[PDB]
DNA sequence: TGTCCCCCGCGTTTTAACCGCCAAGGGGATTACTCCCTAGTCTCCAGGCACGTGTCAGATATATACATCCTGTTCTAGAGCGGCCGCC
DNA sequence: GGCGGCCGCTCTAGAACAGGATGTATATATCTGACACGTGCCTGGAGACTAGGGAGTAATCCCCTTGGCGGTTAAAACGCGGGGGACAGCGCGTACGTGCGTTTAAGCGGTGCTAGAGCTGTCTACGACCAATTGAGCGGCCTCGGCACCGGGATTCTCCAGGG
């Protein structure tokens, strides 16, 4: 189909066209068109967005709070977010998601988790808890191992970072329902935890 | 048998002017030719005709088209 | 009835022709084909008379005289053109050398 | 001298050509029986040819007269120049 | 107060048009020279006859061209790139159109003479025709070898790119 088809130099391909037949060649490599390479360079250069209000004192509560205590003070923290994320595929999922594939759950979980594995270092870190970081990642140098953030870091901050995604969401290219969907599942999020109120 | 004249081919003319020593041959040469080639052999072919219904035959032989080649000053020789 | 209906060699002009010539001059074969001059042949020969037959060497005698005069007169054809300070032959040369030969 | 469009050299895909092969059935080629008109005379006579001659259309002759071609004069259209007018 | 734009004025030239020029188209006057009619033949075709032979026609036969296929690779045909050449156009020029001066031979008319083509005999070898014969030309068969075909290789002339 069409007039113009070619992984090389295109010649109105619909094989070398203008040449004989002792040139053919059919091995695998890389394919670029460019444009018969800038037209054999032209001629051999001629010839030479924001959350709904429902339960939004928690970030008010906690940014005041943040500014001597950090919402944390042992290292070996008991919250972790593997329990509370695994809950998901059993409580809510099982209620309040159509009947069909729980995708959209368990897929966004674990790009969520993929996200907290590297999100240390460029955001939510106040100036403190940068230094708990620092002194973090100094006591797990010693045995070198990875410093995977799963059993050190609590879910108080989950909720300030899906605060902190829709703006960033936005610095880039991107299409405007998927943006919708983001939020929704933002609003499924704080539908779950308004009336769970204890662990956050 | 309709539109025979075009059996002639184009690259036929034109081999023929190049045994005839013809440098560059002209797209309005062809049906010139065409029409030259069709008039010689309304002639021969007429007078062959002629010399076959003289014999009360009903096929043209070699012999009738070397007498009518030869009787106007185009003899040919070798049938 | 009831119907709606790298380079390339890219040889100049003249030279591949002067081959030509060299190569058909020097040769023997006949440059027509058989059967397409057969049916001209029959085809002219039944505004005349119908129920005509040709032999094949009535066939080969009448190609080859119509080969020869054909050749003549384009011999005399591109005379005429390089005689008018050419080397591309007119239908008006062919015309003119009819003319002179008197047919 | 230019130019551009007309033709040539070559890639490609159809396209019919030539040999391979098979019968056919009008038709060239050969042989014979017969029959008309052409080869060859006899005679003549009416159409064809040599000679004589009145004659009727063609050529010479020349003023008159065509007849178109060459050239001079004028008509009208086109470009250049200069005076007048409005604007910044 | 200076300058671009606009319109009228004069200069210049293409071209339609009318008048002069010279070689033919005609209108008689008259010569004139073959044109065709008449006459007198007379020489070739037609009526009629004899005889025969080559084609008209019938039959056979065997032969050879037309139709009619697949196959397959040579090539016609379509189209792209492009490339050199036909022709419009412009300029240089010379060499051929036009015109009479002057010479020079073409032709009309005349005279003499022989070079020789018809014309008429004459006599003589010569070729068609008839017996009689006969010997290699040609259809056909056996043999055989020269170049078409198929590749292999190669000099060899031709185009593209680099250097001055």
């Amino acid at each position: 189909g069409g007039r113009c088809l070619a992984f090389h130099g295109p010649l109105m391909y619909e094989h070398y066209q203008g040449w004989k037949s002792s040139w053919d060649e059919w091995v695998g490599y890389d394919r670029i068109r460019a444009y018969n390479e800038e037209n054999i360079a032209m001629k051999k250069r001629l010839a030479n967005l924001q959350i709904p209000i429902k339960l939004k004192s928690v970030l008010v509560d906690d940014w005041e709070y943040v500014t001597k205590d950090k919402k944390i003070c042992r290292l070996p923290a008991d919250v972790t977010v593997e329990m509370v994320l695994n809950k998901y595929e059993h409580e809510v999922s099982q209620e309040l998601e159509s009947p069909g594939s729980q995708s959209q759950l368990s897929e966004y979980c674990a790009g969520l988790k993929l996200y907290f594995d590297k999100c240390l270092g460029n955001m939510l870190l106040y100036r403190l808890e940068r230094l708990q970081y620092d002194e973090l990642l100094k006591k797990s140098s010693k045995d070198q191992k990875p410093l995977v953030p799963i059993r050190i870091y609590g879910a108080i901050h989950l909720l300030r970072l899906i605060s902190v995604l829709p703006e960033l969401i936005s610095s880039t290219t991107m299409d405007l329902q998927s943006c919708q969907l983001l939020i929704k599942q933002t609003e499924d999020f704080l539908v779950w935890l308004l009336m769970h109120v204890d662990e956050y | 048998l309709r539109d025979n004249i075009q059996g002639i081919t184009k690259p036929a003319i034109r081999r023929l002017a190049r045994r005839g020593g013809v440098k560059r041959i002209s797209g309005l040469i062809y049906e010139e030719t065409r029409g030259v080639l069709k008039v010689f052999l309304e002639n021969v072919i007429r007078d062959a005709v002629t010399y076959t219904e003289h014999a009360k035959r009903k096929t043209v032989t070699a012999m009738d088209v070397v007498y009518a080649l030869k009787r106007q000053g185009r003899t040919l020789y070798g049938f | 009835r009831q119907s709606t209906g790298k380079k390339p060699h890219r040889y100049r002009p003249g030279t591949v022709a002067l081959r030509e010539i060299r190569r058909y001059q020097k040769s023997t074969e006949l440059l027509i084909r058989k059967l397409p001059f057969q049916r001209l042949v029959r085809e002219i020969a039944q505004d005349f008379k119908t129920d005509l037959r040709f032999q094949s060497s009535a066939v080969m005698a009448l190609q080859e005289a119509s080969e020869a005069y054909l050749v003549a007169l384009f011999e005399d054809t591109n005379l005429a053109a390089i005689h008018a300070k050419r080397v591309t032959i007119m239908p008006k040369d062919i015309q003119l050398a009819r003319r002179i030969r008197g047919e």
